[PDB]
């Protein structure tokens, strides 16, 4: 089961907070 | 929906009925890459639902593509031999009429050369002139090409008489008009629409490209992908845009100052339109490159109707005489499918 | 019996995923473009419980632009979607082509006294070395038997590559190389030969002009590697090829003579080719000899004594 | 797309400031960065374009376009345009030469303009066009306003290095000049199909007329096509003024388009399609337009770039290989179409040149005629026209080798030296026992003893028929 959501995601090259 | 398979190594290029003669309107044409193949379309008892059904009767060799193909009024039948009249365009270039007695060519006229088009030929049309006496005094072929020149050819009884005419753009598309021999129309790449008297300047010219409704933009290339009379007094005048959209003015009463109609099919039309050949304001358009096959009312009343989807490219298609059944040449066959609610 | 296959299927398919995300890991601990402070983040969502596959490529694969990790998620999830597995394909190509060429550069500063840039660690392979290594260790993992190898899509678009990119004679490579590949992959002869034809009729850009002149090539090639199989398929069995093959050919010998023709009235003079193709033209003859023996009778009569 | 392009376009576009350029160019900076607008002084013509609903005087050639305008814009955009392609056909030939100009005239009203105005317009063109000294009018229009000057050059400040700004104001100004040319020559082309004026009188103009309405379509059309072609070879065009130019006041920068625009109405066409060919669906058009030996070849190989390039070929008689194959000169230009398409065009043109032509070459052609028909006979007569490089020949068999040995059965039945031993040679190199007999047709007997030294009663059996001392020692053998 794959489910490909460009739209939200989470910067990989950016740190959190 | 039937379907009939054509031969092996046959790509087929064109199709089109014998609606322009009565005498032989069960004859099928298809031109492809070595000929021209005629089938017979019979009502079987089947079921009716397709109550109409395809019979193969034999192929006419040429030994090159034919690309465009038009029946003449001359066609008949005798028992049995088959007396056909076939205008097409052929790979060398050249415009031709060849003439039949079944699978046999027993002649043919061929216009080419410098003398021909000087470049690609785009359309070709044909019809039947008659004298006052009746007796068949010239068979006329229309056709415009590339090197932005219209040909008329006429065939008389003294011999061929040879005509070209100067065009604005590539000519693309050409018809004579229905119940009037002495008019025609003439399609400009560019959009321009010209009507014509051969046999006289030339009387009108229409223009798609500027009156685009604009509501939704057509688009910065919208190049006229067609334009044919409708109507058996050839009352009307219908052209159809690649793009899709498509346009309608009628010929009768008082002043005139717009095209009448307007819209837009909801796919583009590489083929053009053909329209119906019994109701004026019905006219169907493919979507090629997918195979499918929209319906539409110019009057409105259609509210998209897709009545064919096939899951292949469409290569031609064109309208059986009675108005109900629809014969369609794809890449390796041609179907006749019938659409119930115009039985 | 039933009770066992399920759970070992159940076993196969998470430890495939297992995988995945552990290549995953790792790679993207130890890649230099990747932030510190990113990596802690990963380290801690992937070094645990085995994740979905939608998470893995959307999250970490697709973001990273690891296209090979992304076709091996296609696989595990058989996701029918050519479109996307072709665009998969052509980033994975045209990443690993511009890779190659930067470690070239990098060389050939060395062997004339520059200085590289800095934390550069100083006869790497070809371009389309480099490329065909990384389908063959896709090929490997996912057995060719995957939807992410259409050989309908997938050699018509390696063959384009090595066209636009002048992997060819040049620069001393064999001109038939991306048929090479497939065949060695163990992509059927008859495949193969299907697909070239394919090429040549429908004249798709790169494949147009006279540089049908290499797509004739490759079909004299595949031809011969399958004329040689069935030879040697029937040499062991004394211890399908139809008409179509023949008539490939002949259309082939055709577009040649095109070539020549069109390449002798060439603006500012005659082609430089003329004799490389008069000597395909003999190839594809004695092609179109040997398979008109074997379709004629020669190939039921294999495994009987001359 | 259309709404957001203009839109996008529009934003862009916001003025921001004004920077007079040289010492009076008015020049406006918009908010997006690389966009700005040029403010150009019109010149006469173009003043008549952009105030054709206000002028209220005007001289006399200012109110004929007026009228003329007048009538024009009534008519629709696709008649204007299949009126236009009437006037390209009448350049291109494809309204032939043999037509006199009036029967060109009356094709191009029937199938275009007939039933296609209203004929109150016509009525009232007609009327406001009797007031005009018709051939002056022309005179004015034709040899001074529209037909630029002749230079000895009027400085036009030599660009040392490229100028892209005025590159693109150069390009664009160009285009505005030449599009209102265009709508013009239209214009006064459809008042000369329109009505009876003497096409002997006129005859001068009206070619003029078609002249200058087919350069300016050509242009406009490679304008559109590729602005950043189009510019590179026109200022490629002239030679002291490969970079660019330089202008410091709006006399320098119409003088400089003006200059252009003879370029366009005057070399330039053949450095184009060179530059070119080193936009391809235009050059249809403009090689049945632009096209019409030299003219010939180029619509070959751009037809090439199927039917029509091959037979255009023969009838008359990939940069590098063109090259190669112009040096050349049959063969040579088949070859290289063949090359080049490897697909249908190719091995057809290579089979007639091979056929027209019927140790390097020759070979090469066989070769390839042999791989093309076993792709789609063939074998038989390439053997027995080289038998009439052997090893070659040997390596070719290897090829062939069920379909080679069909043919060489076939080859067999039609007979029923050279090319026997090297057929028996790789035959030696159940089947091979029945094809070395076939061929043969002694070796059969020998090559089946050999093998022998339900097999062996076959084989005794073979031997006693073909034979039919040796029959008795089979016979004993099978009873032993």
């Amino acid at each position: 089961k794959l489910v490909i959501n460009k739209d939200m995601r989470t910067d990989l090259f950016s740190p959190p907070n | 929906s039937n379907q009939y398979q054509l031969p092996l190594n046959v790509r087929p290029y064109t199709t089109t009925w014998c609606s322009q003669s009565p005498s032989c309107s069960n004859l099928l044409a298809i031109g492809h890459d070595t000929g021209i193949t005629i089938y017979c379309a019979s009502e079987e008892q089947t079921p009716g639902s397709t109550g109409l059904t395809l019979q193969e009767l034999f192929t006419i060799q040429t030994g090159l593509p034919t690309l465009h193909l038009s029946f003449s009024s001359s066609c008949s039948y005798s028992e049995p031999v088959y007396s056909l009249f076939l205008a097409c365009v052929c790979q060398d270039n050249t415009v031709r009429l060849i003439i039949t007695k079944n699978e046999t060519i027993i002649t043919q006229h061929v216009l080419g050369g410098k003398s021909g088009h000087h470049n690609f030929v785009n359309d070709i049309d044909i019809a039947d002139v008659y004298s006052a006496d009746n007796r068949l005094a010239e068979q006329v072929i229309a056709s415009v090409g590339d090197d932005c020149t219209l040909i008329i050819w006429r065939l008389t009884d003294e011999g061929p008489i040879l005509a070209g005419y100067p065009l604005s753009s590539p000519g693309i598309s050409v018809q004579f008009r229905p119940s009037n021999p002495n008019q025609l129309i003439v399609g400009e790449r560019n959009g321009n629409i010209r009507i014509f008297d051969w046999t006289l300047p030339w009387l009108l010219t229409l223009n798609t490209l500027p009156l685009v409704n604009t509501c939704h933009s057509s688009g910065i290339a919208s190049s006229l992908a067609n334009v044919r009379w409708i109507g058996s007094d050839g009352s009307g005048i219908l052209a159809m845009c690649k793009s899709g959209a498509w346009l309608r003015w009628n010929l009768f009463g008082p002043k005139n100052l717009l095209p009448n109609v307007q819209g837009i099919s909801l796919f583009p039309s590489l083929l053009g339109a053909c329209p119906h050949p019994r109701y004026m304001d019905y006219f169907a358009t493919a979507h090629s490159q997918h195979g499918l096959i929209q319906l539409i009312n110019t009057y409105e009343k259609d509210s998209n109707s897709i009545p064919i989807q096939l899951g292949m490219p469409i290569v031609d298609f064109c309208w059986h005489q009675d108005g109900s059944h629809l014969a369609i040449a794809t890449e390796g066959s041609v179907l006749l499918t019938r659409l119930m609610g115009f039985t | 019996r039933q009770q066992q296959q399920q759970l070992n299927h159940e076993a196969s398919e998470l430890l495939e995923i297992a995988h995945i995300q552990d290549d995953l890991l790792e790679r993207l601990v130890a890649d230099p473009r990747i932030p510190e402070e990113r990596k802690a983040e990963i380290e801690e969502f992937l070094d645990g419980p085995i994740r979905t596959l939608t998470d893995l490529f959307n999250d970490y694969a697709d973001q990273a632009n690891y296209y090979d990790l992304c076709l091996l998620i296609f696989h595990a999830a058989d996701f029918h979607n050519p479109r996307t597995i072709m665009d998969t394909w052509n980033n994975l190509i045209n990443q690993s082509h511009f890779e190659a060429e930067q470690r070239r550069e990098y060389w050939e500063i060395v062997q004339a006294g520059g200085d590289l840039p800095a934390g550069v660690i100083a006869e790497p392979p070809l371009p389309y070395v480099y490329v065909s290594q990384q389908i063959q260790l896709i090929a490997h993992r996912t057995s060719l038997d995957s939807l992410i190898f259409p050989v309908n899509s997938l050699l018509p678009v390696v063959c384009a590559y090595a066209i636009n990119n002048g992997q060819d004679a040049s620069i001393g490579a064999d001109p038939c190389w991306p048929i090479q590949l497939f065949l060695n992959l163990g992509v059927p002869h008859a495949l193969m030969v299907q697909v070239l034809e394919n090429v040549l009729d429908t004249q798709e850009a790169p494949f147009t002009g006279r540089r049908r002149k290499l797509v004739v090539q490759w079909i004299a090639m595949a031809v011969d590697m399958w004329v040689r199989e069935v030879e040697r398929r029937g040499a062991m069995a004394a211890a399908v090829m139809g008409s179509w093959v023949s008539e490939l050919l002949g259309r082939a010998d055709q577009v040649l003579t095109q070539i020549a023709g069109t390449g002798a009235t060439l603006r500012g003079g005659a082609a430089s080719d003329a004799e490389e193709i008069a000597s395909l033209r003999r190839t594809v003859k004695g092609l179109k000899r040997s398979v008109d023996m074997l379709l004629g009778g020669e190939m039921a009569r294999m495994s009987f004594f001359r | 797309l259309e709404t957001i392009l203009r839109d996008v376009k529009t934003a862009f576009n916001e003025a921001s400031s004004i920077t007079l350029y040289g010492d009076e160019i008015i020049l406006v900076n918009c908010f997006q960065p690389y966009n700005h607008s040029l403010y150009k002084l019109n010149t006469t013509v173009e003043n008549w374009f952009y105030n054709m609903h206000s002028e209220t005087d005007g001289s006399e050639l200012f109110k004929y376009l007026r009228t003329l305008n007048g009538f024009a814009s009534t008519l629709s955009n696709d008649v204007l345009r299949s009126i236009s392609k009437k006037f390209l056909d009448i350049i291109t030939g494809e309204l032939p030469d043999s037509m006199t100009t009036v029967e060109k005239f009356t094709d191009i009203f029937k199938n275009c303009l007939e039933n296609q105005f209203e004929i109150t317009n016509l009525k009232i063109l007609f009327d406001e066009l009797n007031s005009f000294d018709i051939p002056v009018v022309l005179n004015d229009l034709i040899n001074n306003q529209m037909k630029p000057g002749i230079f000895w050059k009027k400085d036009f400040i030599s660009a040392i290095k490229f100028d892209g700004f005025t590159s693109i104001i150069s390009l664009e100004s160009l285009h505005q000049l030449l599009s209102i040319h265009y709508r013009i020559t239209l214009q006064v082309l459809l008042t000369f199909v329109l009505f009876d004026l003497d096409t002997e009188i006129f005859g001068q103009h009206i070619s003029t007329l078609l002249d200058l309405h087919y350069k300016q379509f050509l242009l406009l059309n490679l304008y559109r096509q590729d602005k950043c072609l189009l510019a590179e070879v026109l200022l490629k065009d002239s030679s002291e003024f490969s970079f660019g130019v330089k202008f410091f006041n709006y006399g320098q920068l119409i003088a400089y388009i003006d200059s252009l625009n003879s370029n366009v109405y005057n070399t330039e066409n053949s450095f184009f399609m060179t530059f070119f060919r080193s936009s391809h669906k235009n050059i249809r058009f403009f090689l049945e337009n632009v096209e019409c030996e030299v003219q010939e070849f180029m619509f070959a190989m751009t037809l090439f770039s199927f039917d029509q390039s091959y037979e255009i070929f023969q009838l008359h008689d990939i940069w590098k290989d063109l090259l190669c194959t112009f040096t050349v000169p049959h063969s040579a230009f088949y070859y290289q179409l063949s090359l080049l398409f490897d697909q249908e065009f190719a091995l057809k043109c290579i089979s007639k040149s091979a056929e027209y032509s019927l140790q390097d070459f020759k070979e090469k052609q066989h070769i390839h005629y042999l791989n093309l028909l076993i792709h789609f006979e063939v074998l038989d007569v390439l053997r027995l026209g080289h038998e009439c490089r052997t090893n070659f020949l040997q390596l070719l068999l290897q090829e062939d080798i069920d379909f080679f040995s069909t043919l060489l059965r076939l080859c067999n039945a039609h007979s029923d030296k050279i090319v026997d031993s090297i057929l028996s040679q790789n035959l030696r190199s159940c089947f091979k026992k029945l094809y070395c007999f076939r061929m043969l047709n002694a070796a059969a007997e020998v090559l089946y003893q050999y093998i022998l030294m339900i097999r062996k009663r076959k084989c005794y059996l073979m031997v006693i028929n073909v034979l039919s001392v040796t029959l008795t020692d089979l016979r004993d053998e099978l009873r032993g």
